[PDB]
């Protein structure tokens, strides 16, 4: 009735069989592992049952959004209007210390074509629009590679797989941004013009590419979509804590002796993850300073926190942090921290789209602060004018990378105050 | 030609970051000439094509 | 509902006789009761919510000496301020000044929605954002 010890997933249930391609990822393995197998039973289903098994998978945007996928995914249960409607697959990966979506494609890409194909049917959409980055051209020639053997295998297109609906597959590469990665913003840079993202009074379920319909999906969420139809929602809900379910990947990257990926059950203990998965923290788990549990939009969360905290979203939430994109980034003893943290900083700077002022103004400010802090030219004062600071340009910013860069540095401040406040006298007594 | 076609009609301006990635191909980087082919080719005002170029990083202005 | 001697004072008020404007300043003059539009270099309304009185411009040369910008014409400054049109026109004739005067302008009402921003067929659709 309740697997309290989650973790510990077995091959059986893994989804990307193929993930470190050691099987063949052309047409001919997938099937073999057990891809485009009674596809046209899953369209002939109908688009509600495809939608109502995703909620009874209770599967979660896997894309640092978390959010109900299945309720998401209804938005276009509305009848037609005349407009077309498309879907649009999240491939920018932007975000540091996230690979998974780099794997899946280029080791696995026929679950994600067939994602689209059983997404695009439960949400009516016409076509798919598969947003890869522009990094990733060996992957999106991967990616095309094993679109054109579905078109010629009849999988895809024109009747596709035998059973009346007509579904493209359209993978757009792009030109070089982590903003890109936000829906909205990824909604624009398809239509050709700048990649800011656009304003939400409205939805992409309502007004969206062109104008039509849309709903960004990560691509991880898409590629477990089909083999959910296929084990159903009850297998999925199996897997993972209450509102926690399914088998997210983890990115594990930093100071470990083995930085990898691999597909745990959620709710996973981190500190069993990086156990035998990753191998351990470098110079022993004592030696773990800091992890970053998602991402740089997910805060970090000191070693005490470290000690047992289950890997999702709710543990995340209650942890001062969320679970993002599950991207673990451990931190040792040896690490300087704020260097670290002002590193990205200067990331998320460079990666601003500058549209909204919190986020144009405010960031660019907190990099300049941020690195008189490493150098530790500054105040105690301005620890607090930096929380205030991170405060200002949270929730006023037009898409989440102003709230993704402010997390940072909250989570710093309220775990590593003490580092600053040492930094900054140790640059006063010496400059005397 | 094909890159175009593969935009829904009428809204063929979303061939644009595409378009100008493959003249960043046969040319390295891309010149003022480069932007401003890209203009005429997809119809889309110049301004807008050098808003492309310059946002995102990949397109070498130099 | 106040018996102190109440006679019937029905001919309009004309006080004229008792600010002490002289004969010139008191039909030569052509007042206009306006409601000043904004400031077009700035977006705030707060300036165009009462009526203005105003007296009608005239000479003004500049001094033999270092030049300022000399006059003749003690109602130049005088700008009256009211807070409905009925009480301004009032103030004109009860003071017996000639005066026009223009309606309100009134920004009419002008329906937005960021939606249209990104139409599927409408020429609305913006190339920038
Ligand atoms: C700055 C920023 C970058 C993002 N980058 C990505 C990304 O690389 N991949 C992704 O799937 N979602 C990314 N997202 C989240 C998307 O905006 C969106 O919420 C999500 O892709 C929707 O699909 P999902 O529900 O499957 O996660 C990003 C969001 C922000 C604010
Ligand atoms: S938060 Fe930054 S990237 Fe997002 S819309 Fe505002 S300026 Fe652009």
């Amino acid at each position: 009735p309740k697997k309290t010890s989650f973790g510990s997933l077995k091959d059986e249930d893994r989804i990307f069989t193929n993930l470190y391609g050691r099987h063949d990822w052309r047409l001919k393995g997938a099937q073999s592992r057990g891809d485009w197998y009674k596809t046209k039973e899953i369209l002939l289903k109908g688009p509600d049952w495809i939608l109502g098994e995703v909620k009874t998978s209770g599967l979660r945007g896997r894309g640092g959004a978390g959010f109900p996928t299945g309720l998401k995914w209804s938005f276009m249960n509305k009848p037609s209007d005349g407009r077309p409607k498309y879907l649009v697959v999240n491939a920018d990966e932007g975000e540091p210390g996230t690979c998974k979506d780099r794997e899946i494609i280029r080791h696995d890409p026929h679950k994600l074509v067939e994602g689209c194909l059983v997404g695009g049917r439960a949400m009516g959409a016409r076509a798919a629009y598969i947003y890869i980055r522009g990094e990733f051209y060996n992957e999106a020639s991967n990616l095309q590679v094993a679109i054109r053997e579905a078109y010629e295998a009849g999988l895809i297109g024109k009747n596709a797989c035998g059973s009346g609906y007509d579904f493209d597959v359209f993978v757009v590469r792009g030109a070089g941004a982590y903003i890109c990665g936000e829906e909205t913003a990824l909604i624009e840079s398809i239509e050709g013009k700048q990649g800011k993202p656009r304003l939400k009074p409205p939805f992409p379920a309502d007004v969206g590419v062109f104008g039509c319909p849309t709903t960004v999906a990560n691509v991880e969420t898409v590629a477990v979509s089909p083999t959910i139809c296929r084990r159903g929602g009850a297998w999925f809900a199996s897997f993972g804590r209450e509102r926690n379910s399914g088998t997210k990947l983890f990115n594990i990257s930093g100071h470990v002796n083995h930085p990898c990926t691999v597909e745990e059950e959620m709710s996973v203990p981190l500190k069993e993850l990086i156990e035998k998965h990753a191998g351990g923290v470098i110079g022993g788990w004592d030696n773990l300073l800091a992890v970053i549990p998602g991402g740089s939009s997910t805060p970090l969360i000191p070693k005490s926190v470290c000690e047992t905290v289950l890997m999702d979203f709710d543990a995340l939430v209650q942890a001062q942090t969320g679970l993002g994109t599950a991207a673990v980034i451990v931190m040792d003893r040896s690490t300087d921290i704020v260097k670290a943290i002002a590193r990205l900083i200067e990331f998320y700077k460079h990666e601003s789209c500058g549209q909204c002022t919190p986020c144009r103004e405010g960031v660019d400010w907190m990099n300049k602060v941020m690195a008189r802090f490493v150098k530790g030219d500054a105040r105690p004062a301005e620890i607090d004018s930096l929380w205030e600071i991170s405060k200002q340009i949270e929730g006023h910013t037009i898409c989440a990378l102003g709230d993704g860069a402010a997390w940072p540095v909250q989570g710093l401040i309220r775990h590593f105050r003490p580092e600053l406040e040492e930094r900054m006298q140790q640059f006063a007594l010496q400059h005397q | 030609e094909a890159i175009v076609k593969n935009y829904p009609e009428g809204h063929k301006a979303a061939a644009v970051l595409p378009v100008l990635d493959l003249a960043q191909r046969q040319n390295g980087w891309l010149p003022i000439s480069a932007m401003n082919k890209v203009a005429e080719i997809l119809q889309v005002p110049p301004m807008r094509v050098y808003e492309v170029a310059t946002f995102y990083t990949m397109y070498n202005r130099k | 509902t106040q018996d102190t001697q109440l006679i019937a004072v029905d001919e309009k008020l004309d006080i004229t006789t008792l600010t002490g404007v002289p004969e010139e300043h008191i039909k030569t003059r052509k007042v206009r009761i306006f409601v000043p539009a904004r400031n077009n270099m700035q977006s705030g309304v707060n300036n165009t919510k009462k009526w203005k009185m105003e007296f009608d411009t005239r000479e003004r040369w500049e001094n033999p000496l270092m030049g300022w910008s000399s006059t003749a014409d003690p109602l130049s400054n005088l700008v009256l301020t009211f807070s409905t049109k009925e009480d301004a026109v009032a103030f004109a004739e009860k003071n017996g000044w000639s005066f026009d005067v223009e309606e309100r302008k009134v920004p009419k009402p002008k329906s937005k929605s960021y939606g249209a921003n990104f139409s599927w067929n409408k020429r609305t659709r913006v190339s920038t954002k």
